[PDB]
RNA sequence: UUGACCUCAAAUCAGGUAGGACUACGCGCUGAACUUAAGCAUAUCAAUAAGCGCAGGAAAAGAAAAUAACCAUGAUUCCCUCAGUAACGGCGAGUGAAGCGGGAAAAGCUCAAAUUUGAAAUCUGGCAACAUUUCUUUUGUUGUCCGAGUUGUAAUUUCAAGAAGCUGCUUUGAGUGUAGACGAUCGGUCUAAGUUCCUUGGAACAGGACGUCAGAGAGGGUGAGAACCCCGUCUUUGGUCGAUUGGAUAUGCCAUAUAAAGCGCUUUCGAAGAGUCGAGUUGUUUGGGAAUGCAGCUCUAAAUGGGUGGUAAAUUUCAUCUAA
RNA sequence: UGAAAGUGAAUGCAGGUGGGAACGCCCUGGCGUGCACCAUCGACCGACCCGGAAGUUUGUCAAUGGAAGGGUUUGAGU
């Protein structure tokens, strides 16, 4: 029994497991599927670019906050704001997303930018070959099916590079913020409490 | 490999390194764990100490997303620089100081374990420890707190 | 507080925007037409007995226990309570 | 007495459809015990085996009555990670997820609730025409009668909004041939070089000479180890002569855009799913702990209302979503 | 490190003492120097038991805050 040096064991191993065993010998077999699914779909839908443009999101929490990555689509707002009706957007190719929101004007012109790069350097052609309507290409005889990666990435924020020392930051205490902040916040409710209770008895 | 095995070694030994008296069963004294407060008392209570009861509170939810902050020690911030910022920098005086932001590091906190040369630098950081922004105060540094 | 992680109004300060009304967030407006109808209805169908009950109890001006009657009847307090101000708006519409 | 309508029957009525099998994977229902706990009753085995019902080439799930508490994210599914973690446990044996993050893949939408009311504009079926074909086997269009339908079939709207209004720009076929080109597709067809000598042997496909081919020296066959005897192999993701399809083009014809739609601002209105949510209780479940789901029974709302913010309750705010 | 809220590791050459590897130096020993290791004495960080100085705003008297210093106790620490 448990005689020996090292951790108590914790092997979850007392139903019937070898039934539901995984083994993974089709890994390169279902990766090569998938390229040539990915080979068939770019030439299917050529010229256009074979991933969607996405918008630059910033994750929901303070571990991931700092970081920029790629959301699901353009909000109704950003699409107003660069120009594109909602119905013309999904034609060609700009994901909307109904759900999201522009909380801040930072996030707001950062996508609207971003549509308006891809809609500068969009070529669309024409429906009826030969004439051009409103939002049409006239030359599309240089249309590549390229990558939007290639064309606009997704950028995090710089990092700030030196700044001088203000005095107004020398003759401020970090550690006693913090705590007095925190002490603030931890009692605000008591200190409500306290301040309509006085008033009543006032 | 079973060519450098023991099982290689043990064909012709009757008991196959068992022995003859007690023998190899399959459970004489249980399966896992089992049996740590009766029979197995001695092994658990001397080789592994508080491993029976409660301690402490109990917490619903826990989510380590918002409680996330590693941390950086102040002899760490130099080193969390490029060479051509701290060539540029360490040593000679300028009007202007580096900025060093911990969380694009990947760091919730600066602590205060170690030493700083004596050139002023800016710390961007969201929690600082008590003496370790002393420190960065006395080497002429400052901290800012960031969001 | 503002832009320092800890304190009461935390995290970074960006321009704020006016983020404009969702149609979902709509719901629960009485319309005009649904408060007709509602009326119609009411005017046809009547009040379930524990809703004439608690009327009773509230004219008898025993209001407590027609409380602990609706709460017991709907099961919330928040229910009952609510039940509470639709009856009392109902038998004061009535004595006028 | 005739009729009308409702309800309910009958027919070897006209035309259809269901069963049964397979069940690896898929959706449920029902449901153990051996076993582990060194005994054993909760637990575990296990939401497993057996039993039952129902599908597809996948199924299921899926465009939030979703997370979160951020500088916020944004249908579902799967993978890695969270994580053997929070939690659950005679807190014993043991069990045990989720948010974020990275990736694979991405696609959105449809109704009910509205007076078309200056016109049921909708639909099945019979009959008669035309037409089309993986197809004399398929699939329809038009006309016209009977019928269904006002106890509501079309258009219109779906909360991301929208509808009524208001001026002012932009946008448009559910089309049908033809011709050739450019691709794809299963398939008939075509394929370089020793069997030259000597020895051994029943047999040369062996050994030894002399050579050849090679984008072919994979593999098989042939009387023993054959690149050169034969089928093949490489050329080939191709030539060929026959086929089927795809998206463009190049045109011809029918297209009644009086119309239909996107956008713009509105001092405006804005219908949003009920024995359902929810509450109590009882079983069963979960990691879900003063209940996580599901089900029975009892009680049963509402209208800025109702869900969810993972410690019961009351009140008050704040986010978030919009169920039946 | 604590159950947590939370705080979060230099008096010193990153410290003394004893033994020490290797080297140097001197006439077998002696002197200097001390790696790794253990005995050990102290410092630092956290918990615990005291102790209430600034500062903060909000109740200033108070609320909040918790530095100095004290333990010679505690940790799977520096």
């Amino acid at each position: 029994a448990i005689h020996v040096k090292g951790q108590l064991p914790n092997a979850h191993f007392h139903k019937d497991w070898q039934r539901y065993v995984k083994t993974w010998f089709n890994q390169p077999g279902r990766k090569l599927r998938r390229r040539q699914a990915r080979q068939t779909k770019a030439a299917k839908i050529a010229p256009r670019p074979v991933e969607a443009i996405r918008p630059a999101v910033k994750p929901p929490t303070i571990r991931y906050n700092m970081k920029v990555r790629a959301g699901r689509g353009f909000t109704l707002e950003e699409l107003k704001a660069a120009g594109v009706s909602r119905r013309v957007a999904s034609t060609i190719g700009i994901p909307v997303d109904h759900r999201r929101r522009n909380r801040s004007e930072e996030s707001l012109q950062r996508n609207v930018e971003r549509i308006k790069v891809y809609l500068a350097h969009l070529i669309v052609f024409p429906r009826k070959a030969g004439q051009p309507k409103k939002g049409d290409a006239t030359d599309v005889s240089g249309a590549e099916q390229t990558d939007v990666a290639a064309v606009l990435p997704i950028t995090q924020e710089a990092v700030e590079e030196a700044k001088p020392i203000t005095e107004e930051a020398k003759n401020f205490n970090a550690f006693s913020t913090l705590s007095n902040e925190r002490a603030y916040a931890r009692y605000a409710g008591a200190r409500a409490a306290f301040q309509k209770k006085r008033a009543e008895e006032a | 490999p079973t060519h450098v095995s023991k099982t290689r070694k043990l064909r012709g030994h009757v008991s196959a390194g068992h022995g003859r008296i007690g023998k190899h069963r399959k459970h004489p004294g249980g399966r896992g764990k089992a049996g740590g407060l009766q029979h197995l008392r001695s092994h658990f209570d001397k080789y592994h100490p508080g491993y029976f009861g409660k301690v402490g509170m109990r917490r619903f939810h826990l989510m380590k997303n918002p409680l996330w902050r590693p941390t950086v020690n102040l002899d760490r911030l130099w080193t969390l620089l490029p060479n051509e910022a701290r060539d540029k920098y360490l040593g000679k005086n300028t009007e202007v100081a580096p900025v060093i932001n911990v969380l694009q590091s990947g760091y919730g906190k600066v602590l205060g374990k170690g030493r700083l040369p004596e050139t002023p630098v800016i710390v961007q950081t969201r929690y600082v420890s008590r003496r370790a922004e002393e420190k960065i105060k006395q080497a002429g540094g400052v901290v800012e707190l960031i969001a | 507080a503002p832009g320092l992680v800890v304190g009461l109004n935390k995290g970074k300060t960006l321009t704020k925007r006016q983020l404009p009304e969702r149609p979902s967030r709509r719901k629960g407006h009485l319309s005009k037409r649904t408060a007709f109808v509602r009326s119609i209805v009411r005017e046809v169908a009547g009040f379930a007995p524990y809703e004439r009950r608690v009327m009773e109890l509230i004219r008898n001006s025993q209001d407590k226990r027609a409380r602990k009657l609706a709460k017991k009847r709907l099961g919330t307090l928040k229910r009952a309570k609510g039940k509470i101000e639709e009856l009392t708006s109902v038998i004061q519409s009535s004595r006028l």
